[PDB]
RNA sequence: AAAGUUACCACAGGGAUCUUGUGGCAGCCAAGCGCGACGUUGCUUCGGCUCUUCCUAUCAUACCGAAGCAGAAUUCGGUAAGCGUUGGACCCACUAAUAGGGAACGUGAGCUGGGACCGUCGUGAGACGGUUAGUCUACUGAUGAAG
RNA sequence: AUCAGAGAAAAGGUGUUAGUUCAUCUAGACAGCAGGACGGUGGCCAUGGAAGUCGGAAUCCGCUAAGGAGUGUGUAA
């Protein structure tokens, strides 16, 4: 027949509307644009999704969809945007940054920890000790249960007597360094929370004051 | 049945495809119209009796390979019932054995009508009629070919336990500290694991003691795994270990345990029975501190005794050349006092006269 | 040939094609 | 068994020529030649 | 497609010459040679950039081109960074004996499995073999060649190789473990 | 051994070192390898090939679109038993007969009681010649009916028929 | 008074004279083009000794793949015809194994074993005859004139 | 075409070339990297046990950008 890639299938049933779907996050984006007040840019961060259902319970809705589609809809001109002055805007405007309505010393103030990612660097250099594998590097008062993650690491470890060991010992992260993919994963398995979430509020999109300051 | 030496069972669809793929291979394969009205019928024919040979000897040796539960002694028999439905075993080897009686049947049906064959066609159409019944005949009989290949599959890794020699039974509580005492006396190595019923299956393992060969069986704690270590208790000529758990550090309580051990004493009567304290440091009595691990040999003599009671040049030449090529100089190894001669080497005839003879 | 067999064919095999797809 | 043109027959001959055989061979030769 | 086209820009390396079709590499590390005479591609040199063209090509000579990208960039970066790749002993009882003769060219592994069998395998040109000390029973293949360095690990993994045993439960043998650049 | 010894001899030791990513690239590669597989074989194995691949096409076809609506002087025929003049073999000769019921669809093995008559030949009725589209009566008490032969029990080997009701 | 009938028919005469491994039947579906594939429901004279080669549709030998394949002994499946595939009476024992076939009348110019017509007497029946009628080449070695 | 070219037929082919139809696509096409892939809920049974992935019925849900009473591996679970 031809040389072409073969494509899987699966049967969840859980496709997404796509068009329509976007077309949605955009309607929703110019409601929570015209709602009451409190003129909140903040959608998402590094930190996992019950982080921020967590963020999200205390309002009365961050919602951001498809980065720059909101502003892509309401347009870059301000005879086009419903908001004033918005063509510098929409610049600034970009990633996961949303609405919500509820604030800011909590922001401000109070930034939870949680697992980092790869990009950023880390504050430190943890070193990972030779011989058995420590879950919480030797904080805890180690299970040998987790076999098959030797497999799953990857790293120079030997299934010697039902336990993973190390030959050597190998740092998991080095300061002033990006954190690559295996330091990542490394991070992630570990108990190494080397991020804290931050929010945008910058401006507020004031009914009347219309102000969007640029701080 | 511990015996195991059976052969792998085929799927359905495999044993049908190698049914057939054997007489093609085997039998011969080209006939034309030219040939006689007899070698037409003689070739359908002797393509009929080849895949009916063919599919007898497998089924055969499929029914000869699983052994008779009656047949085998009653501890085995007990086992084999309480873990893989002994009732329904049989019944599949009996459908089985139905099977194979219908599909020789069909054949001596289909071989008889093929002798007075009339055309090709007719041969061609009773070859692929008696083929085609077999194969029904093959597939009809499915699900049996997979419980015989899980029992076999069962039966091959089973141990091979030994009742008739002296033996020693720990059964008792589970993590009792039994499995760990059995695994130190013999060369086996129960694994522990901190859940209940660790041990689903009996582990056997042989120990020298006295210039005696005792067999260390363990058994679950005490559900199938319990109902299996009850029915290898039941009918093994050996001594009961219970341990109960002096420290209750396995999770049972002392009372819980003697009340088990009474009610487990139907079993472990005309038997000696040793009561093993376990974690000390944590019906004869024997004290074994089982996170101590002490008294653990003194428990296991005394059990023993109860049970009595109640029944380089090598180097050398490796190194130098190796083994086959390596030429040895026996006249190194000599008491000659002078080492020169020694070393040389003599006239053993001269002349006519053997001079080493003469001299 | 050179594969098993001639691709050249019995003057009476091809007559016999030619009648055998006529019909 | 392994005819005389088994390729590891071949390779273990190969072998077996630089270890029992070959300088014991040519040297053997060279004494002949100085006589 | 009338135009197929693919560009490499170079690095330090000193010398790309593709002359008579044959690439010859010469970098900080060494000098390389290979022979592209069997892909029928335009080897254009402008400046720090090269372009691999194809004109009026079939798909399959079409895929000739990002193969030869490919392999003349595995080149360029053994000339400039090298290759190394990190093997591992296994053994359960007998452990394995290794010996380098030559700086390593050749190594000749002896008490596998019990084996009396000395197998003597010998690494491509441009690879030598070494020894970890950082790690116990380490074997490092480090050279220019990828290539040449890839068939000497699978040479040694292919002769270490347990025949007529229950692989499932027998794991001795000589396996990859780390394979990258020298830095 | 005793039970899972593998199954402990992998909890204890590990795995083969490279198992993982063999299977992997086994998998991967298995595109080709049946492609190749579809081109090279010749003969009985690639025709089995070519039937497997074309039923496995057809239920992956349709478990597709199950996925999608969820979203001498002798008688040389088989017969059943001066006027006599030739000779019946009693091996070609056959008393059950497999009478399939039209309306309740169900394949009973009923004993043939007698030729009604045979299209082919007065004489091959007379004789109870069992051949296709002959009319035979059966016992039909368990379910006497008389019944078509649709089959040519000649080659078939088995008398099956259908019944006239 | 006889007449129809005979595929229950019998005795004479006249005319005519490619192949291999997948069961069938009846239904339910049934991509599709009234059929309808794969699926699904039922029930069940010939015959063999030697011999030569040849084919592989491989019994053994060589190497691989898979399987609860621990080891050993196996089973199944690939490449593979290089090399073999006995000795005695369904056996038997040895053996690594005692594989299946071709030479369309395998090798009967290698080899052997296990009448027709006519007549006559004749019911439903079979026998007692007269004629009769066959039909250089190749290979093995050996010399050998000669540019 | 590692058996090119000068009925065996139903088909198979990650062989090539043209088209035909239908789909997404700067609201970012695929592909690849970096992640999420959640909360009731371990829904309900089953049995040494199966927490989506021994198994049998349900197949609801709040939040979203999206997360199934789960695509498979895996886990004694």
């Amino acid at each position: 027949p031809k040389s072409r890639r073969s494509k899987v299938l699966t049967l969840a049933q859980t496709e997404k509307k796509g068009h329509e779907g976007k077309a949605a996050l955009f309607s929703g984006v110019q409601q929570s644009l015209d709602s009451f007040d409190y003129m909140w840019i903040f959608d998402v961060t590094n930190m996992r999704n019950t982080y921020l259902k967590r963020i999200r319970d205390d309002w009365k809705r961050i919602f951001m969809g498809k980065t720059k589609v909101m502003a892509k809809a309401l347009g870059h001109t301000p005879e086009e945007e419903h908001a004033e002055n918005v063509s510098k805007l929409t610049k600034l405007l970009h990633g996961a940054v949303g609405l919500l309505f509820t604030v800011i010393g909590y922001f401000e103030s109070f930034v939870q920890n949680d697992f980092a990612r790869a990009g950023a660097v880390a504050p430190f250099t943890h070193v990972i000790p030779a011989g058995p594998v420590y879950s919480r590097a030797g904080q805890i008062p180690l299970t040998h249960t987790l076999e098959p993650q030797v497999r799953q690491l990857g790293m120079p470890t030997v299934l010697k007597n039902g336990v993973v060991t190390l030959l050597a010992d190998f740092p998991l992260c080095t300061e002033g360094q990006q954190l690559d993919s295996r330091q990542t994963r490394l991070l992630k398995l570990f108990g190494i929370t080397a991020a804290e979430f931050k929010v945008g509020l910058l401006g507020y999109y004031s009914k009347k004051g219309a102000s969007v300051e640029f701080l | 049945a511990v015996f195991k030496n059976i052969t792998p069972i085929p799927d359905v669809n495999t044993f049908l495809d190698v049914v057939l793929s054997r007489t093609q291979r085997k039998t011969p394969t080209v006939i034309r119209s030219g040939f006689k009205i007899s070698r037409i019928r003689g070739f359908y024919g002797r393509k009929v009796k080849f895949t009916q040979d063919t599919i007898t000897e497998k089924l055969d040796s499929i029914l000869q390979e699983f052994p008779k539960l009656n047949d085998i002694h009653p501890f085995h028999a007990d086992l084999l019932n309480i873990l893989y439905d002994r009732d329904h075993l049989k019944i599949a080897l009996s459908q089985l054995s139905t099977a194979k009686h219908l599909v020789e049947n069909v054949a001596r049906d289909y071989i008889r009508l093929l002798k007075y064959g009339d055309s090709l066609y007719r041969c061609k159409q009773l070859k692929r009629a008696a083929l085609g019944r077999m194969a029904t005949i093959i597939k009809r009989q499915k699900s049996s070919l997979e419980f015989l290949e899980q029992v076999r599959q069962h039966l091959s890794r089973l141990p091979a336990i030994d009742p008739n020699t002296r033996t020693l039974l720990v059964c008792g509580y589970p993590n009792v500290g039994k499995s760990s005492f059995m695994n130190k006396v013999t060369r086996a190595q129960v694994d522990v694991q901190p859940y209940a019923f660790t041990t689903k299956s009996l582990f056997v393992g042989h120990f020298d003691y006295k210039y005696l060969r005792w067999q260390v069986i363990d058994t679950p704690g005490i559900n199938t795994i319990e109902m299996q270590s009850i029915t290898a208790m039941a009918h093994l000529r050996s001594a009961v270990l219970y341990f109960m758990d002096l420290s209750e550090m396995c999770g049972y309580s002392v009372a819980a345990q003697v009340k088990l051990y009474h009610s487990i004493k139907p079993l472990f009567a005309n038997k000696v029975t040793i009561l093993v304290l376990n974690k000390i440091d944590a019906v004869k009595v024997v004290q074994t501190s089982c996170v101590q691990d002490i008294g653990v040999m003194d428990v296991r003599t005394t059990a023993c005794e109860a049970l009595l009671a109640a029944r380089l040049a090598r180097d050398i030449e490796a190194a130098n050349g190796g083994a086959g090529v390596y030429n040895v100089e026996l006249r190194d190894k000599y008491i000659l006092q002078d080492p020169s001669w020694k070393y040389d080497r003599m006239p053993e005839l001269l002349d006519g006269k053997n001079v080493a003879d003469f001299v | 040939s050179l594969k098993k067999k001639s691709k050249r064919r019995t003057t009476r095999l091809r007559s016999r094609i030619e009648k055998k797809a006529a019909e | 068994t392994s005819g005389p043109r088994d390729n590891n027959r071949n390779k273990w001959a190969k072998k077996h020529l630089k270890k029992g055989k070959r300088a014991k061979n040519s040297n053997f030769s060279k004494f002949l030649k100085k006589k | 497609d009338i135009y197929k086209d693919e560009t490499l820009t170079i690095p330090k390396g000193v010398t790309v010459d593709i002359k008579a079709r044959n690439v010859t590499v010469t970098g900080p590390r060494g000098t390389l040679k290979q022979n592209l005479r069997h892909v029928d591609i335009e080897m254009k040199k402008q400046g720090n950039t090269i372009k691999f063209i194809v004109w009026h090509g079939s798909r399959k000579h079409n895929a000739c081109i990002r193969s030869v990208y490919s392999i003349i960039n595995n080149m360029i970066i053994g000339v400039t960074q090298g290759f190394r790749y990190k093997m591992r002993l296994v053994y359960a009882h007998f452990p394995i004996n290794i010996n380098l003769t030559e700086n390593g060219t050749v190594v000749e592994i002896r008490n596998f499995l019990g084996e009396r069998i000395t197998r003597v395998i010998k690494c491509l040109p441009g690879v030598t073999v070494s020894i970890s000390s950082a790690v116990k029973d380490e074997i490092i293949l480090e050279g220019n060649s990828l290539e040449n360095v890839s068939q000497s690990a699978a040479n040694i993994k292919q002769i270490c190789n347990v025949r007529n045993k229950d692989i499932r439960k027998f794991l001795d043998g000589i396996y990859v473990s780390e394979r990258g650049n020298i830095e | 051994p005793q039970n899972e010894y593998i199954e402990e001899s992998i909890r204890k030791h590990g795995r083969r070192f490279d198992h993982e990513e063999r299977k992997r690239k086994k998998a991967a590669r298995e595109a080709h390898d049946a492609s190749l597989y579809a081109q090279k074989t010749r003969g009985i194995k690639a025709k089995l090939y070519q039937e497997k691949r074309r039923k496995e096409k057809i239920q992956m076809k349709k478990t597709i679109k199950q996925h999608e609506e969820r979203n001498k002087r002798m008688i040389t025929k088989a017969t059943f038993v001066k006027y006599e003049r030739f000779i019946r073999p009693m091996a070609l000769r056959q008393k059950k007969a497999n009478v399939t019921h039209k309306e309740l669809g169900v394949t009973m093995q009923l004993p043939i009681i007698g030729v009604k008559k045979n299209p082919q030949s007065p004489t091959y009725t007379q004789l109870g010649v069992l051949t296709k589209g002959t009319v035979i009566e059966v016992n039909v008490s368990e379910l006497g009916k008389y019944a078509q032969i649709t089959n040519n029990p000649e080659l078939d080997g088995c008398v099956n028929a259908l019944l006239l009701t």
